[PDB]
């Protein structure tokens, strides 16, 4: 282990255009937002 | 070290424009239905 730690050594690891999934969730509130609008325009 | 605003402009245009044409067609729409009111 000291010789790999010698040698063998890295690092250990684990944006404003990051919503490219909260917009599928805009447009299910827009077809709910649809759907409950026909809801209400058919009475 | 020490190298140094994400805001409107170097914030995204193209989902804030897709929120902006949405308030739009909602407006029209809820104008729509304002007008005409069974």
């Amino acid at each position: 282990e000291e010789l790999e730690t010698l040698w063998l050594t890295g690092i250990c690891h684990n944006s404003s255009q990051l919503d490219i999934d909260n917009m599928a969730g805009v447009f299910y509130m827009l077809a709910a937002a649809m759907a409950l609008s026909l809801i209400t325009f058919i009475w | 070290k020490e190298i140094p605003d994400s805001f409107m402009q170097p914030f995204q245009s193209t989902l804030w424009l897709l929120v902006g044409l949405s308030v739009h067609v909602v407006a029209v729409m809820l104008y729509l239905l304002d007008r005409f009111s069974p």
